[PDB]
């Protein structure tokens, strides 16, 4: 099931930089899958009381329920969803894959055309996500990211007693303002009891929505049908991708980019021949504990959009388009597709 | 080191004057020292591989005799053909320079041709041996003193590698002249190819050999540390901008120390270090030179990567020389990290339940600390390829392997064809080299290394509170809200020089912000001198401008600081009246501050020229409070209120006078355009432009055809050359320039700039580097000869530095997208206005010109506004005509009318739009030239392109108007 959540407004999911008195100022940046998550628990658990702390977790770092994943939406004429643009796609709308030149002894990932790329900054229709996994991105799957949102700017000044500025009371902050009919939606594990309509307040400053549950489309129907064909390709080819639609904590003790071998031999690969990690920047990010009131640990997790490329020595045994993978899964992290490479 | 040595003397310096005894002038220069036999044979075939892209230069095809260029005229004419005397290009653009000096100087004969059976050349020759006894003799003594200062094998040759040049230019300097040494330190390698010196041949001959000494097998490493922009990012004084960039110039200077004293300080290619202040001051330290350039050492020089080619014997090397790298590198840190520890952090922290409660915490910390950055050492082993047999069999084998890698078209087109020509060569010993790959083998390593940056591997923290600087690490005690603030008030309270009560640092930040007070204590810059700047706050940039009378604000404020002069008298009574009210204030303040002793009594003794340049803003001075604040120490004075009062008054006489003092100025960053495109080769020219003089004529005319079309790769030697150049540009030229411009430069690394300007002076030296720049040939001193893209940004003293520099980085950002070749002017005042526009450098000169229209009121400021309405409803077939009649109408007539007209077409000409769609081929044309008046003509928009270059256009002149 999934949460279509309409804002009525700007919101603003903060970055972690402390609001000081004479650090005023606020950024945005896109919606981690834990605020949705902590939203979407508050929810349910403040409307059926403390009978359901077990449920929502409470104290706990993970509730019961499982939260897969959150992916944009908009209203084109049809109820569109759009996944981040992996990182393997370049501007030209052509993939890229490994070229390894063994004579040299070198593993170089150069495209198709030249070895010099930038990634496409965008969204992927989730229509056009089987096409890219089977490694046919087609021209009108994907669409640019100020199509569905641009950054506004607000400053904001608290008075003094009469009329005047009052000192040290000055501050300037930057929310996302969606366009319309384009708003988020929260994919939900199906069975948790919600209630249908009502209104939710997600990220800072005391911004709602209009959340309204709806069963799941067509389009996640039509990947998991196509999923056995999928996986009997990867597993002819014994070339299998891995992209990474939220993202993910990976690392073992001590966070890091390095995939281990481990969750990997649970999907039923035997021997991993080489692992081509291609991603960008690490997303710092903590969170506000309410019942300690404190903040929590910090942690760096792998960028959406991110593509791994493994060659396996082996069969995959899932029967579902998708794999968890790091921790704090229940929150929405670490969601991963499998195609062909 | 010996061998080294050997290498490196190969050659005689004056082998391009008679090479007939060019093996014997060397052996004689060399003295004991000389080579063996067999050193001989492994010295010749490593300058045979060197440069051996022009090195297979044997075109016997003019009446079947080999050419020559010395410049000596008894060659024999039947095996040998002169050509001419030898020139230098330049490495990059082929600018060719003569060599008047020498050839006045040289033994002045009529004969064309003084075959050794000629006539009337018998005065010439002896002349031409006198000459090269003297030139010899003078090369023995400058070797014989270096032999003779040192002892240890690589003491010794390491001194000869930094100072040989230097030294023989200065002997003979009195030979003949200035100019002649001037000219003779610059003679090229080979005549026939002269696009580099001799001396960048020998280096690259010494690294070349030192590689594959004792079968080591050669391989490339580029090292590189990540991430590095946010690190600068976030600051708020001057003062932590210049330590966070001394900071990662002393951590790449580390590396790059270890690596030269490992193997030799000529396995570094790039950046070149001879004459860099960092390895003046290592040399200092090696207790090698007295050198120590206090002042250079001040500017951050060193980049973040380096390029190195090193021989190796097993993989189990490479894995040893990056836990050497780490372990040196984190050794630093650690150093410093323990040094910050036991001076601050127990030292305003007592025995309090505070330090037992932290405890174990530091050790995390020092982890957080060590693991924040990335160190990479992508490295690429060289492919030995079988050149064995016939030299078409040979050809034909290395473009077997190149074509076996698999590579995209373009890549395997261009260099098969660069094989090709090189081949091309009529001789038994054309055989290729592996060195003509170099330059696959290095783009294919740059590529890799950035994958290898993605990777972070973070440790894991515990819950707690943040910093106020970065946001993301733990503060020093952030548990307990009571701890993480009663441990900082503390520490402010000691050193309130520093840092502020509202204020919880992480341990980055720490470190960052007590690295002035560390910097004049570590080994490297102990006995050099001063090493950390003076200027402490932008303001005093921003009042660095010169005011009308000439007499900035610096100055002013320096007598009040009592720390220099003042040169006039006009208002000297105001000044004591200024002095008087600053010391009256500040012994008031010190009496309040000394009766808690809060506030350490240091600080209190030195106020006194420690008083902040903010005192002397009028508006700064609107209460007793406002005062205190701005002093720094923290309000939480009927007898203060009166002493304000006065000094408001006195200082009221002074800005009568020289004005307020300016609160504006521009920050400004400029980067190289893409340099991996023309290392790659991909804006190299045809190989014509780097023979001789017209050596293509005297060849075959396949191979003149060959060299006619394919465009020059790039050898070991002509890297090394662009790599002297640019550091040419950047040390020697920069910080003049900038301080032409009265600014303030914070890092130049490699083609990097970073300054802070005042407003007056910007645009023209913004200007002046965009020319420096692109000279090929400065003098007898090279330069890059290539392009830049640039950021400038005006903004007044009171944004954050962090919101400043991210809105540079932004603009630089969307000039270099726009096109390159461009600077990105931006005006953001405290109102919030943030009027931007790209424009090529050129076009700063036709704003300054209607600038200097409108100053001189010729034409009345009041069409720049009419205008602005008429763009958005202004085409091209309307535009000249409404420009001209509101010119006529808006002007005192004359010439002044056209003049205006004029220089607002070409002005509007010169603009970066940044329309939608297919942008690139519209804004390269507009960065072309002429092209784009016919482009646009034939453009599909057409309109839209017009109506922003105008915009664009009255943006920047509004901006220039201003000032």
């Amino acid at each position: 099931m999934i949460l279509v959540m309409k804002p009525y407004d700007s919101l603003l999911f903060r970055e972690p930089r402390p609001f000081d008195v004479n650090n005023h100022v606020a950024r945005t940046i896109l919606p981690l899958p834990q605020t949705l998550a902590g939203a979407v628990r508050s929810a349910i658990y403040v409307k059926y009381g403390s009978k359901v702390k077990d449920l929502i977790g409470f104290g706990k770092e993970e509730p019961e329920f499982e939260i897969l994943g959150h992916f944009f939406y908009r209203y084109d004429g049809k109820f569109e969803l759009l996944v981040e643009s992996p990182h393997d796609v370049t501007q030209n709308l052509g993939l890229v894959k490994p070229h390894r030149i063994d004579k040299l002894g070198i593993t170089i990932l150069m495209d198709s055309e030249g070895i010099k790329f930038r990634p496409f900054n965008g969204f992927l229709k989730f229509s056009g996500l089987i096409d890219y996994l089977q490694g046919r991105i087609a021209e009108d799957s994907v669409v640019e990211r100020q199509k569905i949102f641009k950054k506004e700017r607000r400053v904001g000044i608290a008075l003094t007693k009469a009329k005047v500025t009052k000192e040290e009371h000055f501050y300037q902050v930057e929310m996302l303002r969606f366009s319309d009919d384009c708003g988020i939606a929260v994919w939900v594990e199906d069975g948790v009891d919600f209630d249908d309509e009502g209104i939710l307040g997600v990220g800072g400053e005391r911004r709602f929505v209009k959340f309204e549950k709806r069963e799941e489309p067509e389009c996640i129907t039509n990947l998991r049908s196509k999923w056995k064909k999928i996986r009997d390709k990867i597993n002819e080819t014994g070339r299998l991708k891995i992209y990474l639609a939220t993202p993910a904590i990976l690392g073992a003790k001590g966070y890091s980019s390095k995939l281990d071998y481990d969750l990997l031999g649970d999907i039923g690969i035997e021997r991993v021949r080489s692992v081509n990690f291609i991603g960008g920047k690490p997303v710092i990010f903590s969170g506000w504990d309410f019942v300690t009131r404190k903040p929590k640990p910090t942690r760096y997790a792998v960028p959406a959009g991110s593509v791994y490329f493994v060659e396996f020595e082996g069969e995959v045994k899932l029967d579902m388009p998708y794999l968890k993978l790091g921790k704090l899964t229940k929150l929405g992290y670490g969601l991963c597709f499998m195609g062909v490479w | 080191w010996l061998n080294k040595i050997r290498a490196f003397f190969h050659d005689p310096p004056d082998k391009s004057f008679e090479l007939k005894t060019h093996e014997r002038r060397a052996s004689f220069i060399l003295g004991e020292l000389k080579p063996s036999k067999s050193l001989k044979r492994i010295i010749k075939n490593a300058d045979i591989q060197a440069s051996s892209l022009q090195r297979v230069d044997l075109e016997k095809s003019i009446h079947k005799k080999e050419l020559k260029s010395t410049f000596d005229r008894i060659h024999n004419t039947e095996k040998y053909e002169y050509i001419g005397q030898p020139i230098i290009r330049h490495p990059v653009t082929g600018e060719i320079k003569e060599y008047g000096t020498i050839l006045a100087n040289l033994p002045q004969t009529q004969r064309e041709v003084y075959d050794v059976d000629d006539e009337g050349k018998e005065d010439y020759e002896e002349q031409f041996q006198e000459i090269l006894s003297r030139i010899l003799k003078i090369e023995k003594k400058v070797f014989d003193d270096f032999k003779n200062r040192y002892s240890d094998p690589k003491d010794l040759y390491i001194s000869l590698w930094a100072f040989y040049a230097e030294k023989l230019k200065e002997a003979l300097e009195e030979e003949f002249s200035a100019s002649f040494a001037e000219e003779f330190v610059n003679l090229p390698a080979y005549t026939l190819s002269p696009d580099h010196t001799l001396f960048d041949h020998a280096d690259a001959t010494s690294a070349i050999f030192g590689a594959e000494i004792d079968g080591k097998k050669p391989v490339l490493v580029l090292f590189k540390i990540s991430p590095v922009q946010k690190f600068i990012a976030d600051a708020r004084k001057e003062k932590d901008l210049w330590a966070a960039s001394h900071m990662l110039s002393t951590l790449t200077f580390k590396a790059i120390s270890f690596i030269a004293d490992k193997f030799g300080p000529d396995v570094v290619i790039y950046p070149h270090l001879r004459g860099n202040p960092f390895f003046h001051a290592w040399l200092h330290s090696k207790k090698i030179w007295e050198f120590s350039d206090s002042h250079s050492l001040k500017i951050a020089s060193v980049p973040n990567k380096f390029l190195a080619l090193v021989g190796v014997s097993d993989e189990k090397e490479l894995n040893n020389l990056r836990e050497g790298i780490r372990n040196e590198i984190e050794s630093f840190l650690a150093d410093l990290f323990d040094k910050l520890w036991n001076e601050v952090i127990v030292g305003a922290l007592e025995h309090s339940d505070a330090l037992k409660h932290l405890g174990d915490k530091k050790e995390i910390h020092k982890e957080i600390l060590l693991k924040r950055f990335t160190l990479t050492l992508s490295s690429l082993k060289i492919h030995d390829v079988d050149v064995s047999g016939s030299k078409e069999e040979a050809y034909e084998k290395v473009k077997d392997f190149v074509r076996s890698l698999g590579l995209p078209n373009a890549i395997e087109s261009k260099y098969l064809q660069w094989l090709d020509m090189l081949g091309s060569v009529e001789a038994s010993n054309n055989r290729p080299t592996k060195y003509d790959l170099y330059s696959l083998y290095y783009e294919i390593l740059t590529v890799l290394n950035a994958i290898e940056s993605t990777h972070f591997d973070k440790p894991a923290e515990p819950a707690g509170y943040k910093c106020t600087l970065c946001g993301e690490h733990l503060a020093i005690g952030g548990e307990s809200r009571e701890m993480m603030e009663n441990v900082w008030g503390k520490i402010h309270k000691r050193w309130p020089s520093h840092l502020r009560s509202n204020e919880r640092l992480c341990a980055v930040c720490a470190v960052k912000r007590f690295y002035p007070k560390f910097i004049e204590t570590l080994d490297i810059f102990e006995g050099v001198g001063k090493v950390v700047p003076d200027i402490e706050s932008v303001s005093e940039v921003a009042m660095c401008r010169r005011t009308k009378h000439g007499i900035t604000w610096k100055e002013v404020y320096d007598y009040l600081r009592g720390l220099k002069n003042v040169d006039d008298e006009k208002l000297l009574g105001k000044l004591e009246n200024l002095k008087h009210s600053v010391q009256t204030l500040i012994n008031n303040v010190k009496s309040e501050l000394k009766s808690r002793k809060v506030y350490p009594e240091e600080f209190l003794e030195g106020l006194n020229r420690n008083f902040s340049n903010e005192i002397l803003y009028s508006e700064r001075l609107r209460d007793f409070n406002t005062l205190l604040d701005t002093l720094g120490f923290d309000a939480a004075v009927k007898n203060y209120e009166t002493m304000i009062s006065e000094l408001r008054e006195r200082l009221s006489e002074v800005y009568k006078m020289l004005g307020e003092p300016p609160k504006y100025y521009a920050i400004l960053m400029m980067d190289g355009d893409e340099m991996g495109k023309l290392l790659s080769g991909e804006k190299l020219k045809t190989a014509e432009h780097y023979l001789h003089s017209a050596i293509l004529e005297r060849v075959s005319d396949a191979l003149r055809v060959k060299a006619k079309t394919v465009r020059r790769l790039i050898t070991p030697a002509a890297h090394s050359s662009i790599s002297r150049a640019l550091k040419n540009f950047s040390v020697n030229h920069v910080p003049d320039v900038v301080r032409k411009g009265n600014g303030t430069l914070i890092y130049s690394g490699g083609d990097d700039v970073l300054v802070l300007l005042p407003v007056d002076t910007a645009f023209d030296v913004a200007t002046e580097l965009a020319m420096t720049f692109s000279t090929s040939w400065n003098g007898w001193e090279m330069l890059p000869g290539n392009k830049l893209s640039a950021g400038l940004l005006i903004v007044h003293y009171k944004h954050p530095l962090y919101d400043a520099l991210e809105k540079t980085r932004e603009l630089l950002q969307k000039a270099k997208k726009l096109g390159r070749n461009a600077i990105a002017v931006g005006l953001l005042k405290r109102s919030g206005s943030y009027y931007e526009s790209v424009v090529n450098f050129e076009t700063l000169e036709d704003a300054k010109a209607v600038a200097n229209l409108l100053v001189k009121e010729q034409v009345s400021p009041r069409i720049i506004y009419e205008l602005l309405n008429f763009a958005d409803v202004i085409s091209k077939e309307f535009l000249h005509q409404l420009v001209k009649y509101e010119a006529v109408r808006h002007s005192i007539d004359k010439n002044l009318a056209e003049e205006f007209q004029s220089v607002f077409a070409r002005g509007h000409q010169g603009v970066r739009v940044e329309l939608e769609g297919n942008d690139e081929e519209i804004n390269k044309y507009i960065s072309d030239g002429a092209n784009l008046e016919t482009f646009l003509d034939k453009y599909e928009k057409a309109v839209d392109v017009i109506r922003k270059q105008v915009r664009g256009f009255l943006n920047l002149v509004k901006i220039l108007y201003e000032s």
